[PDB]
């Protein structure tokens, strides 16, 4: 599952957490088995203007 | 190394590179003091195992105390008086003193004749509240 | 040596205090045991010579 | 005020609604000791500092 | 009262019975000794290790009444086959025991 | 007795007690006779790791 | 604080809220809208965050100012205070008798 | 043994060994009573007489 | 932890207490064999057979 988020939300992207983006975006089950991968794209993703 | 408890002088002898022992592994029994090298041995604070006879509550609210294999010149040091309430050191010490295998009895008037027994003190010797009235072994 | 022992003892006491009523119950009946065994007849005469 | 001599105040007998706290800001940090904040919307508080 | 036996088995179930319900009484090291306050409160990831801790706890206190009453039942047993054994042998019939 | 077996009336017979009678008033702290401070300070504003 | 400065020393605005639950009458809660009261039905009930399923009946005991919840035996709780009638209702759990 | 010493019970971590109600000279006496009630009596020793 | 250390005890103190009953059992059962022969063999001449 793949999405682009803000740095305040990668806390809300966890299961058993709270927020606009876990309550209205993207939820997690609290029975997740896996692992969530994050890193900052400030270079590709955000262009001048 | 934390803890609440009352500790000796001990014959124990330490290895150079121990400071804690274990006989038992669940206590630590002896500590080398850190400025003074003489080897400490840590016991509980409160021990001895005092077992109270007693009639019922509605009979009467006076008791007796056991003290369990101690000696009776040795109760205010086993149960540490010093520190309890006053009302505790009419039962660290007294007129009445029995002396006991099972240990040192407080609280109760010994007398030398001998009747049918329904509180099992031990070591041959029973309890009974019949003689004004206090409890008697 | 517990630090802390008034908690202790009243988060995991009555454990103990229904264990140990269960040994009090166990050496009371071993003494009612050897009662019974031996006290059979409770008169006392004296071994003649 | 500074947090060497921070504000206390008490809030009751009101809503707490924290829905309407997403347009306002991003919290950075949100961790909830002894509750949930899944959980945070169906219980009732006795008392409220803030 | 001469009666001591009875009312002694009759005393012995009523403090394991209160012995028990006090056992229920406690929290056994959870957040609040009630379960509906742990699971209102709790999401289920650690509600679940809560309620875990919880029902461990009462499932011992319960499994110790359950030996206290094995003793209770042997020494009734023990009394009750004496009472059997003296039955029929003292009122159908004579007894050439003694004592 | 009243307090172990969580009753007000205790009935004939002998009870073991659990210690509800003595609580620590002072407090002794012994530590070895060292003086000099560690050198974190030294460590910890070195010009190169 | 200067605008130039990174974010170990941006500043932070934090809010701390403290509060205890479940213990006394609740001024303040969420956003939850309240439904009608179903008397002696086995229904699922969320009195002042107290959730669970039962049976609750009327009862006659008589609550402290300062009380809302109660135990008799401290691992259930028997009765609650409704929020909005001052009625005390004691609840029951759901299946029982024994069969 | 019922000669032991209270550091035999500290060295237990709080298991203690109680004394038996009936001493071992008791139920000697108790045994020399039944041998001479038998030798002299019979089973008039259980009747009481 | 202190739950653990204590929880794993109190199993020990447990399992100690189940293996006394079954000394206690056959003590028990023994013993009053014992009190069934001192009631029949030296109070009186046993009619029973070994
Ligand atoms: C530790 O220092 C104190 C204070 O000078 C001194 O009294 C004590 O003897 C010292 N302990 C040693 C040297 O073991
Ligand atoms: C003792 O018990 C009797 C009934 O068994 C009762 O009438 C009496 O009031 C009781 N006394 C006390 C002091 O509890
Ligand atoms: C108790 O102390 C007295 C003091 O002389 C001594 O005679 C006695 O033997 C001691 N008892 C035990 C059991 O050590
Ligand atoms: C009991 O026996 C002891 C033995 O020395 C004696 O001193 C005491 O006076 C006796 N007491 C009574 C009431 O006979
Ligand atoms: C670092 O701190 C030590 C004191 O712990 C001091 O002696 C040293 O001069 C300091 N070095 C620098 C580069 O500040
Ligand atoms: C709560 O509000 C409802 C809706 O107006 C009303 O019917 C009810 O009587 C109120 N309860 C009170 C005032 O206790």
């Amino acid at each position: 599952d793949s999405f682009v988020i803000r740095g305040d939300e990668v806390r809300q992207i966890a299961p058993g957490q709270t927020g606009k983006i876990a309550d209205y975006n993207y939820k997690l089950p609290d029975d997740f088995t896996g692992c969530v991968i994050a890193w900052n794209s400030n270079n590709l993703d955000s262009k001048v203007g | 190394l934390t803890g609440t408890g009352v500790l000796t002088e001990s014959n124990k002898k330490f290895l150079p590179f121990q400071q804690f022992g274990r006989d038992i592994a669940d206590t630590t029994d002896a500590v080398r003091d850190p400025q003074t090298l003489e080897i400490l041995d840590i016991t509980p604070c409160s021990f001895g195992g005092v077992s109270v006879i007693t009639p019922g509550t509605n009979t009467s609210n006076q008791v007796a105390v056991l003290y369990q294999d101690v000696n009776c010149t040795e109760v205010p040091v086993a149960i540490h008086a010093d520190q309890l309430t006053p009302t505790w050191r009419v039962y660290s010490t007294g007129s009445n003193v029995f002396q006991t295998r099972a240990g040192c009895l407080i609280g109760a008037e010994h007398v030398n004749n001998s009747y049918e027994c329904d509180i099992p003190i031990g070591a041959g010797i029973c309890a009974s509240y019949q003689t004004s009235q206090s409890i008697i072994a | 040596d517990s630090t802390e022992c008034s908690n202790l003892l009243l988060q995991y006491g009555s454990f103990c205090t229904q264990l140990n009523r269960a040994l009090t119950g166990i050496a009371v009946e071993q003494d009612k045991n050897t009662q019974e065994v031996f006290a059979q007849v409770k008169q006392i005469y004296k071994t003649p010579p | 005020a500074s947090v060497y001599a921070w504000n206390r105040k008490r809030i009751s007998n009101c809503v707490a609604d924290y829905s309407v706290l997403y347009n306002s800001a991003s919290f950075s940090t949100f961790k909830c000791y002894g509750v949930s904040p899944t959980k945070l919307n169906d219980l009732c508080f006795t008392n409220v500092y803030a | 009262s001469a009666l001591g036996k009875l009312q002694d088995v009759v005393n012995q179930n009523a403090q394991a019975l209160n012995t028990l319900v006090k056992q229920l009484s406690s929290n056994f090291g959870a957040i609040s000794s009630v379960l509906n306050d742990i699971l209102s409160r709790l999401d289920p990831p650690e509600a679940e290790v809560q309620i875990d801790r919880l029902i461990t706890g009462r499932l011992q206190s319960l499994q110790t009444y359950v030996t206290q009453q094995l003793i209770r039942a042997a020494e009734i047993r023990a009394s009750a086959n004496l009472a059997a054994t003296k039955m029929s042998e003292c009122v159908l019939g004579q007894s050439k025991r003694v004592d | 007795t009243k307090c172990t077996l969580k009753s007000f009336t205790v009935e004939k017979g002998i009870y073991q007690t659990s210690n509800f009678r003595v609580q620590p008033t002072e407090s002794i702290v012994r530590f070895p006779n060292i003086t000099n401070l560690c050198p974190f300070g030294e460590v910890f504003n070195a010009t190169r790791f | 604080f200067q605008p130039t400065n990174g974010v170990g020393y941006q500043p932070y605005r934090v809010v701390v809220l403290s509060f205890e639950l479940l213990h006394a009458p609740a001024t303040v809660c969420g956003p939850k809208k309240s439904t009608n009261l179903v008397k002696n039905k086995c229904v699922n009930f969320n009195f002042n965050g107290l959730t669970g399923t039962g049976v609750l009946t009327e009862s006659n005991k008589k609550f402290l100012p300062f009380q809302q919840f109660g135990r008799d035996i401290a691992d259930t709780t028997d009765a609650v205070r409704d929020p909005q009638t001052l009625e005390i209702l004691d609840i029951t759990p759901c299946s029982f008798g024994g069969v | 043994i019922a000669a032991r010493d209270l550091i035999c019970a500290q060295k237990f971590n709080g298991l203690t060994v109680l004394p038996p109600l009936l001493t071992d000279e008791m139920i000697a006496q108790y045994t020399s009573a039944l041998l001479a009630g038998t030798i002299t009596s019979g089973w008039t020793f259980g009747a009481g007489a």
